[PDB]
């Protein structure tokens, strides 16, 4: 009834930038939250980004003044902007939805990898 | 401002057992009604004094959700008006009920092979629950004439007693979870409303 699909994962050097994108599809109800989320192996999902029901964003210490999270109303899709990547960013990141506030839902996630890379 | 938070509830991992249903208190939230009944995920969905279709244009003081498992055929007793074990000594409804009832069959979460025995009812009580009264009492039961003062006995017995919830049950004794929306709507400055 409501699906989420994450793209913009991948390999990324320390202090580079990358963006993500959540399409969200289905019976959208127009009172939603929508939230990024990530979780290294070993720790717990934990809050990376949402743009509050009134608009404004909000971000976890962690990535406050890095990351820029923003919503495309036409193209029902949330974006991470991501700068200044470190290697604790590195883990598999998810959107959420809630949904008219009866529901909530989640993507599958997608990795991002902060490595140096070996010319 | 904020979204009301009745995804606790509906996307709970676990639910309370019906001697001890957990109440909700919604307030100062807005809400899309459209979401619950647009699901088609609820085998019951009945109203009282209000219309589905029209709770996103309404405000309300409160709204409290009930939360709660019981047996598929005792769904029919959360109902004004209702008599049996659940409506008598569990949850009882008043007649003047305002709001919604909602359930569904929770047989794939809430059955275990071996039997989930877990989920709890109160089989015994000297009288009636009044509405939306909560008894959480766990004081041996007297169903004869001698005092058991603390010990289960002949004629005496521990109120409360298990489910037992198998997926190969049928469907009358498969586990149905229960929320009953109460819709309040006082003197005071109604908060819980629809996108408006
Ligand atoms: C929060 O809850 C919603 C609602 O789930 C449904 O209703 C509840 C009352 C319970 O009965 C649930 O058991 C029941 O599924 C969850 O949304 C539901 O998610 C499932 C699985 O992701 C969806 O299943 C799909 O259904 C289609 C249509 O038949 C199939 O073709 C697919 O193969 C797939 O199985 C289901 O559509 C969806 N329902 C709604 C109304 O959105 C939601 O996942 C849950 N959130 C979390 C985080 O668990």
């Amino acid at each position: 009834q409501v699906q989420l699909q994450e793209s913009g994962g991948g390999l990324v050097q320390p202090g580079e930038s990358l963006r993500l994108s959540c399409a969200a599809s289905g019976s959208i109800s127009t009172l939603n939250v929508m939230g990024w989320y990530r979780q290294a192996p070993g720790k717990q999902r934990e809050l990376v980004a949402q743009i509050t029901l009134d608009g404004s964003p909000e971000y976890a210490d962690s990535v406050k003044g890095r990351f820029t999270i923003t919503k495309d109303g036409a193209q029902s899709t949330l974006y991470l902007q991501m700068n200044n990547l470190k290697p604790e960013d590195t883990a598999v990141y998810f959107c959420k939805l809630e949904n008219g506030g009866f529901f909530y839902y989640w993507g599958q996630g997608t990795q991002v990898t902060v490595s140096t890379h070996h010319h | 401002t904020n979204l009301c938070p009745f995804g606790e509830v509906f996307n709970a991992t676990r639910f309370a057992s019906v001697y001890a249903w957990n109440r909700k208190r919604i307030s100062n939230c807005v809400a899309d009604y459209s979401v619950l009944y647009n699901s088609a995920s609820f085998s019951t969905f009945k109203c009282y004094g209000v219309s589905p279709t029209k709770l996103n244009d309404l405000c309300f003081t409160n709204v409290y959700a009930d939360s709660f498992v019981i047996r598929g055929d005792e769904v029919r007793q959360i109902a004004p008006g209702q008599t049996g074990k659940i409506a008598d000594y569990n949850y009882k409804l008043p007649d003047d009920f305002t709001g919604c009832v909602i359930a569904w069959n929770s047989n794939n979460l809430d059955s275990k092979v071996g039997g989930n025995y877990n989920y709890l009812y109160r089989l015994f009580r000297k009288s009636n629950l009044k509405p939306f009264e909560r008894d959480i009492s766990t004081e041996i039961y007297q169903a004869g004439s001698t005092p058991c003062n603390g010990v289960e006995g002949f004629n005496c017995y521990f109120p409360l007693q298990s489910y037992g919830f198998q997926p190969t049950n049928g469907v009358g004794y498969q586990p149905y979870r229960v929320v009953v929306l109460s819709f309040e709507l006082l003197h005071a400055p109604a908060t819980v409303c629809g996108p408006k």
